[PDB]
């Protein structure tokens, strides 16, 4: 009974267009595919706009007041999108393909590179109220006789250099009185200008050709007239440079050639500052920081993006994305941490928090097909079509062992024992399941009776039962511990693809090619539930289709599925533009999500192959936070989360229940009244201002008296507002009156309060501990460096 | 002025 | 040289490590800790030590949270 | 071993000087063998492959990807018996 | 009730003592290390 | 007709292994790259029998490659009577490959996935099977 | 009331005085610090004569080493060369003052005895920043920085605000100045504010119990 | 579309917004055709009457 909100991407980064910075300097816009991504590099935070462009993003813009957006996708459609709240403005189509767009320094104006022509418009006005039509043209400027690489602003908001590929840097006047101060064509260049700059007392102008040439203009005399003082040259063997960028008030010049490295150089003086190199492929973009202490920089091939700062040589962020689409995806047992899985065969480990990369393992040779974790968390799993699986410490990021079948069989799916001592694969090509033993590393044996490939595995985390499921059109129950071995299978109506476990282990569904997901009772071996699907996917009409898409059949399934924690809820998705949500005890569809809107994709809607990309989801689970679900598709890692709670959701709310009855009862002491009405109407805000007004000493008598049916929001509340806030001593000392008052009742109920007790383990483990393990450590060498003999 | 405008030596001989 | 040497060998084994621990202790406690460094193969020594007194440490500190389900046995005694 | 019957082009002077200063050769094949091996991968992997298949890609040089977190060292990845 | 109030006062003591000698010596031993380093390197 | 690509495949393969046999016979290098070259075209089905490399060099065909088409495939199946027929069912949408649909002809089935060409649930021309039979059951819709 | 006029409100700075408070900000800002070394090592960028010198068997003298007649200070020297040549790329001339900013701050807390302006600076400089300050404090008698800096983290922690981040601050200052304390530990000024630095970093174990308590509940209530 | 707010019109020509956590019109219009109709976008961002 949750509103799910796409909130962020993983897996990439920097896709093409150009990244900037934000005004104050401390985030970084970064266009991935057909969104805008926006890193906090202060705070280490990101998050994606819920917005999306037709096609992907070709040019982007913030103001330097820091609350209008503009994105221009490549056919010319832009979108106006108030940066502070994150809503959509406006939609304007500039009918042509706009290659550059820039704010004007004041923010009133901002021009865009259209082809050999330069478009001045007047920027909309954030406070007004929403206008039918916003946008006006200034002017439109036609000097350019072919397209126009860049175009940079004045420092004053009165001339503008535009940069083409006539061999010529021209400048304009923005005021139309002021047309005879600027009204020349720079020339000299032997190939396509990429860059002219003012300085920053805008009497001298640079301009940087990509042959490599950096042209010096001064306004002197033989009267007077534009004359190139100096020349330097950048005597890369063969690099042509690919992006240029300048700061006025530091003189920095950073250039990207196409070879994969970056220069910085000091002008006038062409110091070469530094010289790195990020890789083999070009480097498309580069930006810098408003104090120009910061430079970012990204190559779209292998979707890498870098900050760098030059002061100190160090990386403020240092990311590269999944070349390949994302195979599967596992969330760690707490949630902190991402793992994904690529056709690369490269394993990359994701946090949540910062949404940052923190470890890439390239040990498997072909595509990775499936991740899973222990119970414990510490040991991760992987399975790869190379025909080996990979067990892999986290803790120490080391590939601690390797399993291999006698002949290489290659494996699709993976299953890993709860108490983490057995390990079982299968395989589209043998038909058996393969076991290990995780302490050995030796084949104890292969179980055999299926006779299609085995779609799919799983453990019940709780009675550790194995179910496997196959194209066979069965699914079979093996309890392979024990001194004796059962199997029981159970017939379904048409193949299996998916297979997911109720945490509690007492039911597993399926979802078949028929479209169907079925729940059957694992320890009766009989069906207790059936939903429907085949009319909920969306499934669109590729390009290459000779038939409609209503009559089409190629994806009407569900391929990957799986479980909420709470056991109430199963989220579903396939080789479609649709993930659904759907409810188990009734059978009904809770919300379906469309995965994308780029019309490049081919689903959104004889020796060659007609292949082009579609849109799918691989993987798809529930955060076991039980506040998100992640979902892996070609484009990258999408989040959906609940996070925002906008939506007023009471519980048991009375005529007498109101937030300002809430404020009275804390102002006449009332705390545990306070904090019940609070629950009720289910007001974070309201929750928050009890929760932090109630004094240390009334606590226990508080947390012992909460009515049970509250007993589980509270826990929640607490563990997810305890992990970002900075009242560490003031939440365990709520988690200790409540574990200590209702200690036994959660004992009694374990599912009930499961994810609950989850989140506050985390805020214990992860932020609390770390903390005393400093505090100690300090404690400790403090005693040694006083008791001990000091040195002579 | 461009058209586009807003609006000790230490000697290195030392003794050793 | 000696001693540290037992010392390492009784450290690796979790049944006799609290009596290696104190002699280190006593070592560092009663010597100029600048002549210890000097001495030739005791930095190699110490090389091992180390590690095994983390695994040592990471280990008791849990005991001492399993030692809590005894305070969560009283504060339910006294409802 | 085979043994050159031909005039060496290599003076005496250069085959003193060159052994002045397991092969790489044999090492340029190896690149190559895995080039040709790549690109001969990919062409089967998208006349046989259901889905798109994308085509596979001095001065100091930066490491965009890590095995290990930075803050995490060398010596914390070595267990108590490996030291 | 007394006896595990008693059993839990002297296990504690008996396990911190014990833990007090392993973090006093491996902050002794790692600042050995760095001294030694700081000198030969 | 034009099989200008697939000699490029053939072609490609005499190259890599003409240089696994330059490439000194001891070097531990060479011998595994050569089995999964081996290994690799047993799996894509244009080696029926596992292989030496001096076999590879010459049962390596053009025609080895076309006999793995889809439409090639059914009809040896017998699923289409004539290659033209079997490339009509593909783009209409009738044949599937495992559980994925399979439009475009060219798709070369691997030796695994051999067993699962079969027509689609729903196709009319299934029906009309299932009907010649007299075998046609609704509750699975065909 | 307004805050509930626009269904918002803003959590505290600090509840109370007396309860622990970390810092507002990212958690991993303390990690960052106290592995801020080992990061930067992580992180570095990957990198004849005509009179030949040659005897031995190779010129077929066997006889000389049958008799027994038989460059790493150069690598030194270049890598000297290499120091200067660093020196002599960069040629800035503009003028600084005398005392950074840190340190100004460090002397006047001293004198009025009050470091919240310089422990207020210590909360924003940049990890790469703080480290740099701490390396760079003056480690000659009589140690006036060093106990200086010891005061203020003192004087911060009695705050019981920002406590992640003075604790890994006087973790750096073990780390670079442990030997200059533990070499004159007998130093009265040291000595004096070491010890009040234990007696106020004596109280704040209390979080320890309750950290150690809630998962020993935590985990048998989950488990058992 | 958040459930947080009712906008009702009567035969009085007034539009009036309720606030349903406190239960009290926050907002109130005066229109001169009495609006036979409300209905809120699915986003929110829109209001037809
Ligand atoms: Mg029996």
């Amino acid at each position: 009974k949750s509103d799910f909100k796409f909130s962020n991407l993983l897996g990439t980064v920097y896709r093409q267009g150009n990244i900037t910075f934000s005004d104050d300097g401390k985030q970084l816009l970064s266009p991935v595919g057909n969104r805008v991504s926006v890193f906090d590099l202060i705070n280490n935070k990101s998050f994606t706009f819920e917005y999306e462009h037709r096609k992907n993003i070709a040019a982007i813009d913030l103001n330097k007041q820091g609350t209008l957006l503009i994105s221009i996708d490549e056919d010319g459609r832009a979108i106006l999108v108030n940066f502070k709240a994150r809503n959509v403005l406006h939609h304007f189509n500039f009918k042509e393909k706009c290659s550059a767009v820039k704010f004007s320094p004041d923010g009133r104006l901002f021009a865009l590179a259209s082809g050999r022509f330069l478009q001045i418009w007047k920027t909309p006005d954030v406070n007004k109220d929403r206008q039918f039509a916003p946008f006006v043209r200034h002017r439109v400027h036609a000097g350019h006789f072919q397209d126009i690489t860049s175009l940079t602003w004045s420092q004053d908001s009165r001339f503008i250099l535009t940069t083409s590929k006539d061999l010529s840097a021209k400048i304009w006047s923005v005021d139309s009185e002021e047309k005879n101060l600027a009204a020349t064509t720079f020339n000299g260049h032997r190939d396509y200008v990429m860059g002219a700059f003012f300085s920053h007392d805008q009497e001298k102008i640079y301009t940087v050709s990509k042959d490599g040439a950096v042209f010096v203009w001064e306004f002197t005399k033989r009267k007077y007239s534009w004359r190139i003082t100096k020349k330097h040259f950048f005597y890369a063997n063969q690099a042509k440079v690919k992006c240029v960028t300048f700061h006025p008030a530091t003189r920095l010049l950073a250039v990207g050639f196409t070879s994969g490295e970056f220069r910085l150089y000091d002008l006038p003086d062409f110091t070469l500052i530094q010289q790195l190199s990020m890789g083999q492929n070009p480097v498309n973009t580069v930006s810098v920081n408003q104090t120009g202490e910061w430079l970012a920089f990204g190559s779209s091939k292998l979707g890498q993006l870098l900050v760098y700062e030059w002061q100190s040589e160090s990386y403020i962020l240092k990311q590269q994305g999944h070349f390949d689409s994302t195979n599967s995806l596992a969330y760690s047992p707490d949630g902190s941490r991402v793992v994904t899985a690529s056709e690369d065969g490269k394993i990359k480990v994701w946090d949540i928090t910062s949404g940052f990369c923190l470890a890439t393992f390239e040990e498997h040779t072909s595509s990775v097909t499936a991740v899973q974790f222990a119970k414990r968390g510490q040991v991760m799993f992987s399975s790869s079509l190379d025909g080996t699986v990979r067990a892999w410490d986290l803790i120490r990021y080391r590939n601690f062992r390797t399993f291999t079948g006698t002949e290489r069989i290659q494996f699709n799916c993976l299953a890993v024992d709860p108490s983490g001592e057995v390990v079982c694969a299968g395989s589209l090509d043998n038909f058996d399941i393969h076991v290990w033993s995780v302490q050995t590393g030796q084949l104890l044996d292969a179980l055999s009776g299926h006779e299609g490939p085995v779609s799919c595995l799983s453990f019940s985390q709780e009675n550790s039962v194995l179910a496997s499921a196959s194209w066979d059109k069965t699914i079979r129950i093996w309890s392979i511990f024990g001194r004796s071995q059962q199997v029981e299978p159970i017939e379904v109506y048409s193949d299996v693809l998916a297979l997911s476990m109720r945490p509690d282990g007492k039911e597993v569904a399926v979802s078949t090619l028929k479209g169907q997901i079925s729940i059957f009772n694992i320890e009766d071996a009989k069906q207790v539930g059936n939903i429907d699907c085949r009319k909920d996917i969306i499934s669109g009409r590729f390009n290459q289709d000779r038939f409609t898409a209503k009559n089409s059949e190629r994806s009407k399934f569900f391929t990957t599925i799986h479980y909420s924690f709470d056991g109430m809820a199963i989220v579903a998705g396939g080789n479609n533009n649709s993930i659904c949500l759907y409810d188990v005890p009734n059978e009904v569809l809770l919300k379906r999500f469309i995965v994308s809107r780029n019309m490049a994709l081919n689903g959104t809607l004889l020796s060659t192959r007609k292949m082009r990309p579609e849109v799918r989801v691989t993987s798809v689970q529930f955060s076991p936070t039980a506040n998100a679900f992640a979902a892996a598709s070609t484009e990258g890692l999408l989040i959906y989360s609940t996070n925002d709670t906008i939506l007023f959701d009471p519980f048991d709310l009375d005529v007498d229940v109101t937030p300002h009855s809430t404020v009275e009862a804390l102002r006449e002491k009332q705390f545990l009244n306070a904090l019940v009405m609070a629950f009720r109407l289910n007001e974070e805000y309201l929750i928050n201002k009890v929760y932090e007004a109630i004094p240390i000493k009334e606590i226990p008598l508080v947390a012992s008296n909460i009515p049970a049916i509250y007993l589980p929001r509270i826990l929640k509340f607490i563990g997810d507002f305890a992990i970002e806030s900075q009242h560490i001593e003031f939440n365990l000392i709520w988690i200790k009156a409540l574990l200590s008052a209702s200690g036994g009742y959660i004992n009694e109920h374990k599912y009930l309060f499961s994810t609950a007790m989850r989140s506050i383990q985390r805020f214990i483990v992860r932020v609390a501990k770390e903390v005393v393990n400093t505090t100690t450590d300090n404690k400790y060498t403090y005693r040694f460096l006083v008791s001990t003999d000091g040195s002579m | 002025v461009a058209p586009t405008a807003l609006k000790d030596d230490d000697d290195d001989v030392l003794l050793d | 040289i000696l001693l540290m040497k037992r010392c390492r060998d009784w450290n690796t084994n979790a049944k006799t490590h609290t009596i290696a621990q104190r002699t280190i202790r006593c070592i560092l406690m009663h010597h100029n800790i600048a002549k210890l460094s000097e001495i030739p193969g005791m930095v190699k020594i110490v090389d091992a030590i180390i590690p095994y007194t983390q695994r040592h440490f990471t280990r008791v500190d849990n005991l001492v949270e399993q030692s809590y389900i005894l305070d969560y046995a009283l504060v339910e005694m006294d409802k | 071993f085979e043994l050159s019957d031909v005039k060496s082009s290599k003076s005496l002077a250069e085959i003193y000087e060159d052994d002045y200063t397991l092969s790489e050769e044999l090492q340029k094949a190896h690149s190559e063998i895995s080039e040709l091996y790549a690109n001969l991968v990919y062409k089967l992997d998208v006349l046989s492959s259901v889905h798109f298949v994308p085509k596979p890609a001095e001065t100091p040089t930066i490491s965009m990807e890590d095995a290990q977190p930075l803050y995490m060292s060398n010596a914390s990845s070595l267990a108590p018996q490996e030291i | 009730k007394l006896q595990i109030n008693r059993v839990k006062t002297e296990l504690r003591s008996a396990l911190k003592s014990t833990e007090d000698d392993l973090g006093f010596n491996v902050q002794g031993l790692k600042f050995v290390k760095q001294q030694w380093n700081l000198r030969h390197n | 007709e034009d099989y200008h690509k697939y000699n490029r495949i053939c072609g490609d393969i005499r190259r890599l292994a003409n240089k696994l046999s330059l490439l000194p016979p001891t070097d531990p290098f060479r011998r595994k790259h050569e089995q999964l070259l081996l290994d690799k075209l047993y799996a894509m089905g244009v080696l029926t029998t596992k292989s030496k490399i001096s076999d590879l060099e010459n049962k390596v065909t053009v025609s080895a490659i076309c006999r793995r088409r889809l439409p090639v495939i059914m009809h040896r199946l017998k699923m289409a009577e004539t290659i033209q027929d079997a490339v009509k069912f593909i783009e209409q949408g009738h044949v599937r490959v495992g559980p994925n649909l399979i439009n475009d002809p060219a798709y070369l089935v691997t030796r695994n996935m051999e067993d699962y060409v079969t027509w689609v649930d729903n196709s009319k021309i299934k029906k009309t099977l299932l009907r010649y039979r007299n075998q046609i059951d609704d509750f699975d819709f065909s | 009331l307004n805050d509930i006029d626009f269904n918002t409100y803003t959590s505290l700075e600090q509840i109370d005085k007396e309860l622990l408070t970390l810092s507002i900000g990212p958690r991993s800002k303390m990690n960052t610090l106290l592995h801020l070394d080992v990061i930067r090592k992580r992180s570095k960028p990957k990198e004849l004569p005509f009179f030949l010198q040659l005897s031995g068997e190779k010129v077929g003298d066997e006889a000389s080493v049958r008799e027994g007649i038989a460059h790493r200070r150069d690598q030194e020297a270049q890598k000297k060369l290499d120091a200067e040549e660093q020196m002599n790329k960069f040629k800035v001339t503009g003028r600084l003052g005398f005392e950074s900013h840190f340190t100004k701050q460090l002397r006047e807390g001293s004198q009025s005895k009050d470091y919240s302006s310089l422990l207020a600076t210590l909360i924003n400089f940049s990890p790469a920043a703080v480290d740099l300050e701490i390396r760079s404090l003056n480690s000659f008698e009589p140690f006036d920085e060093i106990v200086w800096f010891i005061d203020a983290l003192t004087q911060g922690l009695k705050s019981n605000k920002n406590f992640e981040l003075y604790e890994t601050f006087m973790s750096l200052l073990f780390k670079a100045h442990g030997d200059v304390i533990h070499a004159n530990n007998k130093n009265q000024d040291i000595a004096s504010a070491l010890q009040n630095w234990e007696d106020v970093h004596k109280k704040e174990d209390r979080l320890d119990d309750l950290v150690k308590f809630c998962m020993g509940v935590a985990a048998f209530v989950t488990t058992a | 579309p958040e459930g947080r707010w009712i906008v009702s019109a009567s035969l009085d020509s007034t539009i009036r917004t309720w606030d349903l956590p406190t239960g009290g019109c926050i907002d109130g219009i005066i229109v001169d055709n009495v609006a036979t109709n409300v209905k809120f976008s699915p986003n929110g961002d829109l209001l037809a009457t």
